[PDB]
């Protein structure tokens, strides 16, 4: 399938993943695309922050779903 | 950029505050409705002694006092053709019919229109900038740029080695210094087609050359026509903007309910449904059904959710007001500046999880009592109100975020009860700043402690807090653990950060984790912001995660004790403005407006500086040759790197203390040392050159870069030595020359520009920054690095601050309710530049099995006495079946099972306190009650079993 990831900065990332890919695999693909360690990615889907160890089906993530890649600010 | 704001309740006044602090041409109010006690639930410019008077009349005095460059007036009537005198119109507390009329008119005459309403825990926003609105910046992000390896003849640009371009399909880019293709560097943008994270096509450019090499590409921001539909033709099929994809089915419910609310109002003499009333809720739900059948809205109406808007129809919460007010103010900024992508077009938001469950929320509890908290009680209930009153908060920091948080706590009545109390702390002091307006801090408040001044203003807002706010002036860190110790926390209810650095956040997080106290955390970055909550034994802490490396640097307000070079860069920019801009504009408008003094007597909040600027820049210190500009620059050096620091040290000697007795001088970076000018030192010489060039540019005189002239003039000029208001102003003003001497003399004001390298701007910035760095022992930077770091400074915006404050308070009402389920808390993230919001359940704290028992890796711990190391080992072996392999305190390794027995026989029979004293070579201060030890152990199989930490009591 194909999911989308929108960022605080307003950038969209198209990802080609399967239904049962672990959250870790999606984080590593986002890394390959942009280069952010998984331990620093904050992925949110339907009011839930994707934790490692789970899968996309565990969060009921379907085709053309839209995740949010966010981060914390300190200013 | 003229703005009109209809409605001056909590939401409207918040919008006006943020619009004034942000800065626009003018601001106009309209709200003749008499003031009501309940209005004081979220409106902080209304006093209990202002009941019965129109609201705008009494808030205009306090809104104009915010920004002096933004005049605020009031209008008592409102015509239709009058709305043409405004670039944007904002509407709150207005029926849907008058809204429709006004929006029809504006949209027909191409006039921005923004409607907003705050109803309990529900909020609605609508925008309409006409069918031909132009937006010059769609995301606000700084243009991208990259090093090009090569460019094929078909347009395949490739990146240098493995550099990412980060472009999206549709972006336009221009090129510079491209070998092989000359015609590509002119500047004509070309559409981008991404084909990978390191390559992208731009189309056949083989007419410009057979190939290109070693270039530099830079993104171009293209305008965009956004076509908005009038509120009328968009009411059937509105376009939503979802704040929480987890609540995807709620925006339509709210779109119908906010109309049914106006209908119910029209049908009952303007009255709104009573708080938590059932028959009113039934009438409201039937109005919803009617409006849904008329608009042909094919949606199943949620009865409970909808009636929850009738129940909370009279709710006026300060948190919702702050949130939506920051949002709508940023939308007004979008409308005026044509920058950032606005909401298109409907925005329906709720914080329903904030509703309490530990108390009874019926009609008898939420009933109006006749006080300021009415608008709040209607949502939470008298009972809950007391829980708010009996609060013990620790606010860390009294900056913009801290001031917003205090205003919210005050409107909410936090700590007003018998046992309630507030504890604020922030070492910084209020210092002038010609480019930074603040909410509570006034120019007259300069020289005071932020915490105390904020406490005073808050008390003015809600006098019920007087004597309830202990305002400390301490830095929060390891040294301040004598004041903020065990006794200080055992009384607290919750802690709230209003910080600007990550180290303070981490320290406060560790402290809160130790004392098992909830924490609220907020941060900003230009138009972006985030909000996080930490709940004991529930969520993981702020330190349990790491963030990416900061790509930019945020500045809220100049710091009194700089530590990094960015602080001195910002300071040097503020100095640039104060020296080569504001005085010159004062002189210019003095010789251009005939009644400059007559009006400055009122408008300006510091007429002394205006008069002194006019004096020194027009006559007293008027340069007639470049050498006189060099003398001026010498004097400015003495003023800003010698005399000021001497006076500072005279006011705060190296051994002074604070209100509690701690050392006034922080620790990280000690007190500054003044500078003695010496032209042979090149920083001093570069400052002299840049300042002289700018001062000569101001008066049109020719600048020189030959050191010979500088040496000539400075060989015979030494400024004077240095050692540490009613009639004076008028005498100085009368000591001016007649403005009738207008000879068209224009003083060219310095418009800051960084991309140019022949204007001596970055020169001045670098010189002043490095001199101030030298003052405070900071690593200086060079021309290139200074330019780069200056390009990456972002000033915090009041809007994001208000938004984070609102969200933090919405989480605070959860914290006081005692909610123990993680699904009900919400960490928030937002970027206002693109109208993006997101919320996510916090991450639960990781639980672990030890001896077959679940324990929290972050909150649970072992509490032991000050025993001997052998006693502790034996305890963990016999009471826990654990072979302790490592025991450490702080960053010091105490015991390890592999160390030689000689080294151990001298440490096994010692008490843990004595062990720490011997290992650290530093005795324990007397006020330490507890010690924290990390340990690593192995079970009976020799396998490392992770375990909590130890709290040794002594
Ligand atoms: N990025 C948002 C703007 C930041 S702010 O609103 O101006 N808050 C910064 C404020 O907190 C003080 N600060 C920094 N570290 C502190 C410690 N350890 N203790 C107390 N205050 C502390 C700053 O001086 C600002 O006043
Ligand atoms: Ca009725």
């Amino acid at each position: 399938m194909q999911i989308f990831v929108k960022t605080l900065t307003g950038k969209t990332i198209t990802l080609e993943v399967e239904s049962s890919d672990t959250i870790d695999n999606v984080k590593s693909k986002i890394q390959d695309k942009e280069g952010i360690p998984p331990d620093q990615q904050r992925l949110i889907f339907a009011g839930k922050q994707l934790e490692d160890g789970r899968t996309l089906s565990d969060y009921n993530i379907q085709k053309e779903s839209t995740l949010h890649l966010v981060l914390r600010l300190r200013g | 950029s003229n703005v009109l704001i209809i409605g001056c309740k909590g939401l409207g006044v918040e919008i006006a505050k943020n619009v004034c602090l942000a800065g626009v041409k003018s601001v106009t109010l309209y709200d003749p409705q008499p003031t009501r006690i309940e209005d004081l639930s979220s409106q902080y410019f209304l006093t209990e002694d202002d009941i019965g008077v129109p609201r705008a009349k009494v808030t205009v005095s306090k809104l104009a006092e915010l920004n002096q460059y933004v005049p605020v007036s009031v209008v008592d009537e409102l015509s239709t053709e009058y709305l043409k005198n405004f670039k944007c119109v904002v509407v709150t507390e207005t029926s849907l019919t008058k809204q429709l009329e006004i929006n029809d008119f504006t949209h027909k005459n191409h006039i921005a229109y923004i409607a907003a309403d705050s109803r309990g825990l529900f909020g609605s926003i609508f925008c309409d900038f006409g069918e031909n609105f132009i937006c010059t910046d769609t995301d606000g992000n700084e243009p991208l740029t990259g090093m090009i390896a090569s460019i094929t003849d078909d347009g395949v640009v490739t990146m240098l080695e493995e550099t990412r371009h980060g472009l999206e399909n549709g972006d336009f880019v221009k090129f510079t210094e491209v070998k092989g293709m000359p015609g590509l560097n002119d500047g004509t943008p070309r559409k981008v087609e991404v084909k990978g994270p390191y390559t992208f096509s731009i189309g056949s450019v083989k007419d410009l050359g057979s190939a290109g090499y070693n270039g530099v590409f830079t993104q171009v921001k293209v305008p965009t026509k956004i076509s908005f539909k009038s509120l009328r033709e968009s009411l059937k099929d509105p376009e939503y903007v979802y704040p929480d994809f987890g609540k995807m089915m709620r925006p339509p419910q709210y779109h119908i309910a906010f109309q049914a609310l106006s209908a119910f109002a029209d049908a009952h003499e303007g009255s709104l449904p009573r708080p938590r009333n059932d028959i009113d809720a039934a009438e409201f739900f039937e109005f919803c059904k009617k409006i849904a059948s008329t608009l042909q809205f094919d949606v199943e109406l949620d009865e409970k959710l909808i009636k929850e808007i009738s129940y909370q129809a009279r709710g006026d919460l300060v948190a919702m007001s702050a949130f939506l007010g920051g949002a709508v103010a940023q939308e007004v900024l979008k409308a005026t500046t044509s920058k950032f992508y606005p909401l298109k077009q409907y925005f329906y938001f709720d914080s329903l999880e904030s509703l309490p469950s530990s108390v009874t929320i019926s009609e008898e509890t939420c009933k109006p009592r006749g006080c300021r908290y009415d608008g709040q009680i209607a949502v939470f209930g008298s009972e809950f109100q007391e829980k708010i009153a009996s609060l013990s908060t620790f606010l860390v920091g009294a900056g913009a975020i801290g001031c917003e948080m205090l205003k919210n706590w005050a409107m909410m009545g936090v700590a007003t009860g018998e046992s309630g109390h507030i504890s604020v702390t922030d070492m910084d002091s209020i210092e002038k700043s010609n480019l930074n307006r603040q909410f509570l801090f006034r120019p007259r408040d300069v020289g005071k402690l932020k915490s105390e001044c904020a406490s005073t203003a808050v008390s003015i807002m809600n006098p019920s807090l007087t004597g309830k706010i202990t305002s400390y002036q301490e830095r929060v860190g390891p040294e301040s653990e004598g004041i903020f110790g065990d006794e200080f926390f055992e009384k607290l209810s919750l802690v709230t950060n209003a910080l600007d650095n990550v180290e303070a956040r981490m320290y406060v997080d560790r402290r809160c984790v130790f004392f098992e106290k909830p924490l609220l955390e907020s941060g900003t970055l230009g138009t972006k912001g985030n909000t996080q909550v930490v709940v004991p034994h529930l969520t993981e802490s702020y330190g349990s995660s790491q963030d990416p490396p900061e790509k930019s640097f945020p500045i809220c307000t100049l710091k009194n004790f700089p530590n990094r070079i960015e602080h001195t860069i910002a300071w040097a920019r503020d100095l640039f403005e104060g020296l080569f801009k504001q005085p010159i504009d004062n002189v210019n408008m003095y010789l251009s407006s005939p009644n400059f003094l007559e009006t400055s007597l009122k408008t300006s909040s510091n007429p002394r500086e205006v008069l002194e600027n006019i004096r020194d820049y027009l006559v007293t210190e008027k340069p007639l040759s470049f050498e006189e500009c060099i003398m001026w620059a010498r004097l400015q050096f003495d003023k800003f790197f010698n005399n000021n620091i001497q006076q500072l040290l005279f006011n705060f000697p190296k051994d002074s203390v604070t209100s509690t007795g701690q050392p006034f001088w922080s620790g990280p970076k000690r007190a500054p040392t003044p500078l003695s000018f010496d032209i042979h030192n090149r920083e001093h010489f570069d400052f002299i050159v840049a300042a002289a060039s700018l001062y000569a540019f101001n008066y049109g005189l020719k600048s020189e870069t030959d050191p010979a002239i500088y040496e000539r003039v400075l060989a015979g000029y030494n400024p004077p030595p240095f050692a540490p208001d009613k009639q004076e102003l008028k005498s100085i003003a009368d000591s001016l020359p007649p403005p009738s001497s207008l000879v068209g003399f224009r003083l060219t004001p310095a418009e800051f520009e960084k991309d140019d390298d022949s204007n001596h701007h970055i020169d001045f910035i670098t010189a002043a920054s490095n001199l101030r760095a030298m003052n405070y022992d900071i690593t200086p930077a060079d021309r290139f690095k200074t330019k780069f770091v200056a390009g990456k400074i972002v000033p915090a915006m009041c809007t994001s601050t208000a938004v984070v404050s609102g969200l933090v308070c919405l989480e605070l009402v959860k914290l006081v309710d005692g909610k123990k389920k993680i699904e009900e808390y919400k960490n928030g993230f937002f970027n206002l530049a693109i109208g993006l919001f997101t919320f996510s359940d916090p991450i639960a704290s990781p639980k672990m099995k030890v001896n077959g028992k679940e324990i929290d890796k972050i909150w649970d711990r072992y509490n032991l006495p000050d025993c001997t190391l052998q006693e502790l080992i034996d305890y963990f072996q016999k009471e826990e079946g654990l072979e302790v392999t490592m025991l450490s305190s702080g960053v010091s390794l105490l015991y390890a099972n592999f160390q030689p027995p000689k080294k151990l026989a001298e440490r096994l029979p010692l008490k843990i306190s004595e062990l720490v004293e011997q290992i650290t070579k530093k005795k324990l201060e007397p006020f330490r009650k507890h010690l924290v030890l990390e340990i690593c152990c192995d079970d009976a199989n020799g396998e490392d079993v992770e375990v909590p930490f130890i709290c040794i009591k002594l």
